[PDB]
DNA sequence: ACACACTCTCCAATTCTCTAA
DNA sequence: TTAGAGAATTGGAGAGTGTGTTTTTTTTTTTTTTT
């Protein structure tokens, strides 16, 4: 009951929203757009297929890239902490049989986060002959085992947070970030966001990054004062995702002319009709994360907004 | 209906004053009444073990019942009927005796608990009755029983 | 002995277990009456006794198994069902021997074809998965499902220990993927086949099974586990996994009427939008052409081979999985699976000269340390391709956009090539359709009918039937007169080729020509091509040769062949 | 042929009983 | 009340018999031919 009332009262709130962002993450300064696309992915879009038996993706693919001491990692560090199925792996120390499965049949990390995030730390680092696994399983969410007379499928429902490192150690601003990336485009054609870190130094951020940062090492717990306790977030993401929201007719009508304008702005990476149908994956989850069972036109324009940042 | 055999209850115990690591196992602890905890690795399929049998002379109409077997399959030791002196060609009749439910699986120590330069061990753990399939691989999980001691059978 | 029980004496189990009340004599005798009493005396609502009726086709066919539903024993004499769930093994026993007097009865002297009859159960209302299965289904009668993922050869097995034998074999069976719940392993249970239900299933079926479930001793278990383990096994006792003139005679009516040919290419892939040159080709491919073969020096194939050079994202996994569901049999990427069906190749050096072998022969011949031993490819292929890195160029001829050799151009019958063109008004076009396409598939009897109506101008059931029933019936051939403008008209081409300089068109090409005006006859069960099937697959061709071109040479081509490509 | 597990057989060691001094 | 002559029961000595034994990965360091 007492519980029950708790939830109610944090959700009737107007702010909701805003708090929901400001609380991912507290150790981190700043950043809040990454901290907004990963509670949208924790909390995910509507699963769903059509009457021809073909099925349509409802979940998020993420990857960031960062020049060194941008703190990229502690995201992973607090998702792999945080997330109920979650598995942390770095892609130097990692084989494909570890990854997906291997005979002994025991299962791989893939397999274990299930339903779950799983975190791909130094990606750039990993080897080809695994990229393509990785590329296979993220293409179909199945698994598939035939050898020594055995033979198995498996299913791996499983979304993906990648964390890389721009060829040479820093980001080049004269060019594309494929020309950054040491990254195949078809795998990089299959995150639905994109985020890169910069130092853009400037005083009036680091003298107040450095207050940040040596208040941590003087002060353990004080400093950073989250607008919810863990334990509240995680029983609020579990009653969230349970709405399963609808797409209003204003909405639709809004849509196309959103995707016209990003065709225009491509006439970096080719807008394809991907991009629409992940469009379409964040606004289901931002719709969630307010506990409202209809697509508001609002949504898609936040939506629209936080992925042009992407390009 | 035909008659009723009688129900194997169960006594279960919880909310032990503490909790052991996997690497507190120590042989002067066995037969006593444990909790322990880790995060689960494998598991078995559920496979039916022998509780209690029953047995049939093949040379002779006679039948033994109620024989107690542990570790091992063990038969009995004569013919009850003093007309007949075989002992091999025993059967065991499927009717008569009754099994039980029984499940392998195997843990091992948790990531953060583990002592400086060192790797972590692993045991194996045994599940019965109402309780098989309950643990799944990958999972964090706290058992409690008592810890046993198995021959070379 | 000469006394028998009463139906409403059977109701009280008065002995301490259930086997061992229903082996005593006079329990069997009078469960035997009772069983013979129904099978000769069961109804449907309209009289006609479906078992007399059974029985009588049991020697139609020569057979050996008799077919009964649980349900019919179920809805009379139910407490020979109850025994029947409880106890198999013995139950069966006694059904057997009713049913040989039951065919006996229909007919005599019966023993000489078949000296023993098997009743089969079916309709059995209870199910489980390899989940659920605990030591107290020991000895009952189960009711399972999954995916065959191995099997063994056939062997005879001595059957009494003068001598006879029946046939033997082991299947495993695996819980199919829908079913596992997410984060686990599936199952795996092993299942023995006898004597009429060998060779039944073959690897990579979903199979539904009824049988006994069954246990033993095994010493190495016991060994290895330290504690007394008993080993459990599946008997099966049954094993489960054409049109009419009505059909016939709608396919027919369809076919008569105007306009067939568009609207099949309509029908063909609802979910994705435009790419009608795609559809047209898949559904030319689908139906194909008539092999044919000449001992004097030549053969020609049937099948059809497609090649698609995709921009990235433009619809071409989904037509694959599309037409994977649509196709009778096929395989997604093992040409001995395509064997008369159609291969489909989604993205791409031993592979390739596979597909090289593949392309050249109709059959594929190995030998490996001695031994020597050939196979069937007989199947189209259809393929996927991403044209050298991001993006295809359309200023260069199609050699310099693939990693291919030159005889897979002349080989494959149809190339084309697809892009992410700009125009304001079909990207609009496509995000409509894409947005009211996702609302339609929304989680949240006629919601259904108007949602496939509104999809398609079939109903793509009927589709797939005819396009099966047009594939085993229609057989189309070539009619004498118009070849002379064919044979003009190749000698046209060949004579423009070589004035602009282009490589040359060539004999497949013509053999290719006939072979689509083939599959157009037959796409509406036109056992004779026809001039306007001429036309259309002269379309096809030369726009695909053209599209194969350099630019300048494309202009050129297009100005003097415009009176091929749109006129005729 | 070389250690073992198991079966068979005969012989004398032992205790019990009866009789008379 | 002792003791000695005869009968019955049991133990295990030791002799005999049959028996069993030899005997597709997945991960990681290093050399070699291939693009
Ligand atoms: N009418 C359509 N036209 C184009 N794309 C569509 C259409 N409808 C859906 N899509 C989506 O766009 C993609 C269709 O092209 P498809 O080839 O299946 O994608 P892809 O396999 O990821 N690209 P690629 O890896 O190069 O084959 C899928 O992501 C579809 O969900
Ligand atoms: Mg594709
Ligand atoms: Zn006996």
């Amino acid at each position: 009951s007492d519980e029950i009332n708790e939830l109610k009262e944090m959700v009737k709130d107007e702010h909701i929203y805003d708090k929901l962002v400001r609380s991912i993450a507290p150790a981190v300064f700043g950043h809040e757009a990454v901290k907004k696309g990963i509670l949208l992915q924790m909390l995910g879009g509507v699963h769903k297929s059509t009457v021809e038996g073909i099925k349509l993706r409802g979940d998020i693919n993420i990857c960031v890239v960062g020049d060194p001491s941008t703190s990229k990692s502690q995201f992973l560090k607090y998702v792999v902490g945080f997330a109920p199925r979650s598995v942390y792996t770095s892609g130097k120390a990692s084989s494909a049989a570890g990854l997906t499965a291997a005979v002994v049949i025991e299962a791989g990390a893939l397999m274990l986060a299930d339903n779950g995030i799983c975190c791909i730390d130094e990606f750039d680092k990993m080897d080809i002959s695994d990229q393509v696994a990785i590329h296979e399983a993220m293409e179909q969410q199945t698994i598939s085992i035939a050898k020594a007379g055995i033979h198995a499928t498996l299913n791996a429902r499983t979304s993906i947070l990648a964390a890389a490192n721009p060829v040479g150690g820093r980001y080049n601003r004269k060019l594309s970030l494929r020309g950054n990336l040491n990254m195949t485009a078809p795998i990089m054609s299959r995150f639905d966001l994109f985020f890169v870190i910069l130092d853009d130094c400037n005083e009036k951020i680091d003298t107040e990054l450095a207050s940040h940062i040596v208040d941590l090492h003087m002060k353990r717990d004080e400093a950073i004062e989250p607008p919810f306790s863990a334990e509240q977030l995680r029983r609020y993401i579990k009653y969230a995702r349970t709405f399963k929201p609808i797409l209003t007719k204003e909405a639709r009508s809004y849509l196309v002319e959103k995707y016209k304008e990003l065709r225009k702005d491509d006439a970096s990476y080719r807008i394809t009709v991907r991009q629409l149908e992940s469009m379409i994956r964040l606004s289901e989850a931002i719709a969630r994360a307010n506990c409202v069972d209809e697509i508001t036109p609002s949504f898609i324009a936040e939506a629209y907004d936080l992925l042009r940042q992407s390009i | 209906s035909p008659e009723q055999t009688e129900r194997v209850f169960q006594i279960s115990f919880f909310n032990l004053p503490t909790v052991h690591r996997i690497r507190d196992i120590r042989s002067e602890k066995i037969g006593s009444l444990l909790s322990i905890s880790g995060t689960v690795t494998r598991t078995s399929e559920v496979r039916p073990e022998l509780y209690k049998a029953s047995f049939t002379c093949d040379m002779c109409r006679a039948i033994v019942d109620n024989v107690e077997q542990s570790f091992k399959y063990t038969e009995p030791t004569f013919c009850p009927n003093p007309s007949c002196e075989n002992r091999a060609f025993w059967t065991l009749n499927v009717t008569r005796s009754r099994f039980l439910d029984w499940q392998k699986v195997r843990i091992q120590e948790n990531a953060n608990e583990i002592p400086t330069g060192s790797m972590p061990r692993t045991l194996d753990v045994i599940l019965r009755g109402d309780s098989v399939e309950r643990a799944k691989p990958g999972d964090r999980c706290k058992f409690t029983g008592v810890e046993i001691v198995v021959p070379d059978v | 002995l000469r006394e028998e029980l009463t139906l409403e004496s059977l109701s009280n189990v008065k002995a301490n277990s259930y086997s061992e009340w229903i082996t005593q004599p006079n329990v069997s005798r009078t469960i035997a009456r009772e069983l013979k009493s129904f099978l000769l005396e069961y109804t449907d609502e309209t009289g006609r006794s479906v078992y007399g009726a059974r029985i009588r086709t049991l020697g139609e066919m020569n057979s050996e198994s008799l077919e009964v539903n649980y349900r019919h024993l179920a809805e009379s004499k139910a407490i020979l069902a109850l025994f029947l769930a409880k106890c198999p093994e013995e139950m069966l026993k006694i059904f057997d021997l009713v049913a040989m007097e039951a065919t006996e009865l229909h007919y005599p002297d019966y023993a000489r074809i078949h000296s023993e009859i098997h009743v089969r159960i079916s309709d059995f209302p209870t199910i489980y998965s390899l989940r659920e299965l605990r030591e107290s289904n020991l000895s009952s009668l189960v009711r399972v499902t999954g995916v065959v993922t191995r099997r063994t050869g056939v062997f005879p097995q001595l059957k009494y220990v003068k001598t006879v034998y029946r046939n033997y074999q082991r299947v495993t069976l695996q819980e199919a993927p829908g079913t596992v719940p997410p984060g686990r392993l599936p199952r795996h249970r092993e299942v023995i086949l006898l004597a009429d239900l060998v060779d039944v299933s073959k690897p990579g079926e979903e199979v539904e099974v009824t049988g006994i479930y069954k246990n033993n001793y095994d010493g190495n278990l016991n060994a290895k586990n330290g504690f007394p383990v008993f080993a459990t096994i599946i008997e099966a006792n049954s094993i489960k996994r054409s049109w009419t003139e009505e059909e016939e005679r709608e396919f027919r009516k369809i076919s008569r009427d105007r306009g067939i040919i568009d609207k099949i290419i309509s029908s063909m892939a609802p979910s994705i939008y435009g790419h009608r040159d795609i559809k047209t080709a898949v559904a030319c491919s689908l139906f194909g052409g008539v092999p044919k073969n000449v001992n004097g020096k030549h053969s020609i194939r049937g099948d059809i081979n497609v090649l698609l050079l995709g921009d990235p994202g433009t619809a071409k996994s989904q037509i694959l999985k599309y037409v994977e569901k649509t196709a009778h049999r096929a395989v997604f990427a093992a040409l001995v699976l395509a064997d008369k069906g159609v291969c489909l190749i989604d993205e791409f050096d031993q592979d390739r000269t596979s597909i090289h072998e593949a392309m050249e022969q109709q059959s594929i011949s190995i030998s490996k340390a001695g031994i020597v031993t050939t196979l069937q490819a007989r199947c189209s292929i259809i393929a996927a391709a991403n044209p050298n890195g991001g993006r295809y160029n359309s200023t260069l001829p199609l050699a310099q956009n693939v990693s291919l050799t030159e005889p897979i151009l002349s080989r494959f019958d149809i190339l084309c090539v697809v892009r992410d063109l700009v125009d304001e008004e079909a990207d609009e076009r496509l995000a409509t359709f894409v947005v009211d396409s996702h609302v339609r598939s929304h989680p949240e009897l006629q919601r259904q009918r108007k949602k496939e109506e509104e999809i398609s101008p079939i109903p793509q059931e009927l589709l797939m039937k005819y396009i099966h029933y047009a594939r085993t019936k229609i057989y189309p051939k070539l009619h004498q007169m118009d070849m002379d403008k064919v044979s003009r008209v190749y000698a046209d081409l060949r004579r423009e080729s070589i004035s602009t300089g282009s490589f040359p068109i060539t004999v497949r090409h013509l053999e290719s020509i006939l072979r689509i005006a083939e599959s157009f006859a037959k796409m509406r069960l036109s056992e004779f091509v026809s001039s306007y099937d001429l036309d259309r697959a002269i379309k096809v061709v030369v726009d695909s040769f053209v599209d194969a071109q350099k630019v300048s040479v494309r202009r050129q081509l297009r100005r003097s062949f415009a009176i091929y490509t749109l006129g005729h």
